[PDB]
């Protein structure tokens, strides 16, 4: 069973 | 949310599935398009993608979310590229799609194009996301 | 005197 | 922070100056290339760039960091365009440089080309950055 994922960095802007 | 990343990859309408999978320690799909195939990726599938044996899938094929694929180009483990291209296996006459898996420090970016979408297009989209992740040390 | 600028959004690919 | 945007705009070597300027409420240079012209932009100059009067700078021109310029095309406030093209005022026979300033919701992006670089090249460079910002609600 996996641990919760790390906090993601800001994603790129939308198209 | 890691999900905000899936919206990004699905925004222009060229792809039908996308996924961010963590492959270290205890593999897991961090984010995916609900109800499709990538969501169903198992640690076993992640195992062969990053496995050290990069020749056995060229003979028996590959599977993602239980969907049979054929490897066409493997540079997943090669620095500067970290990308692997694939094609789904026509479900009896059915249409096949192009898939591209890119690998970063801690994730696997997967993308599946819609019917008839240039695989090189799918590749670039994928490749640019992984680069964005690598820039933030992910 | 201006206030400090707000934090910027992620820049575009190098 | 904002200084990283200057690095992006200066990366290819075609431009010699660049600046990100915040123009609302209390005008300020958020980031600029050190020791150049734009780094010395004043709130008064930002006032003219985005002021209501869009005809007076055509007769006497304007300055940027104290550098006199002539306005060529002005679509700064025009929706869909948000760009203004200029050219430095030749100190006698001295070389002139093409400048383009684009406007986002919170910033002004300025770009000055090196001698002889096409003004339309400098314009796209600028316009693409403003677009990145805009799409990031900035
Ligand atoms: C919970 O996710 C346990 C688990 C681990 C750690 C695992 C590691 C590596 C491979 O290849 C498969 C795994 O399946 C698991 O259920
Ligand atoms: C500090 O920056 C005070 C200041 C303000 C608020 C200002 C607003 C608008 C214009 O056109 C000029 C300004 O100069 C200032 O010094």
């Amino acid at each position: 069973p996996p641990p919760p994922p790390p906090p993601p960095p800001p994603p790129p802007p939308p198209p | 949310g890691w999900n905000a990343y899936i919206d990004n990859l699905m925004a222009d309408g060229t792809c039908q599935d996308a996924a961010i999978v963590g492959y270290k320690d205890s593999p897991s799909v961090w984010a995916a398009v609900p109800g499709k195939t990538f969501v169903n990726i198992t640690p076993a599938e992640v195992g062969v993608l990053v496995g050290k044996d990069r020749s056995s899938f060229y003979v028996n094929g590959l599977t993602l979310g239980g969907q049979k694929c054929s490897v066409i180009r493997d540079s997943l483990l090669q620095d500067g590229e970290f990308s692997m291209d694939l094609r789904t296996k026509s479900t009896g006459g059915a249409p096949t799609f192009n898939v591209t898996v890119t690998k970063t420090d801690k994730t696997l970016v997967l993308l599946m194009g819609k019917e008839g979408v240039h695989g090189g297009l799918i590749n670039k989209k994928c490749y640019e996301m992984a680069s964005h992740l690598r820039r933030s040390q992910y």
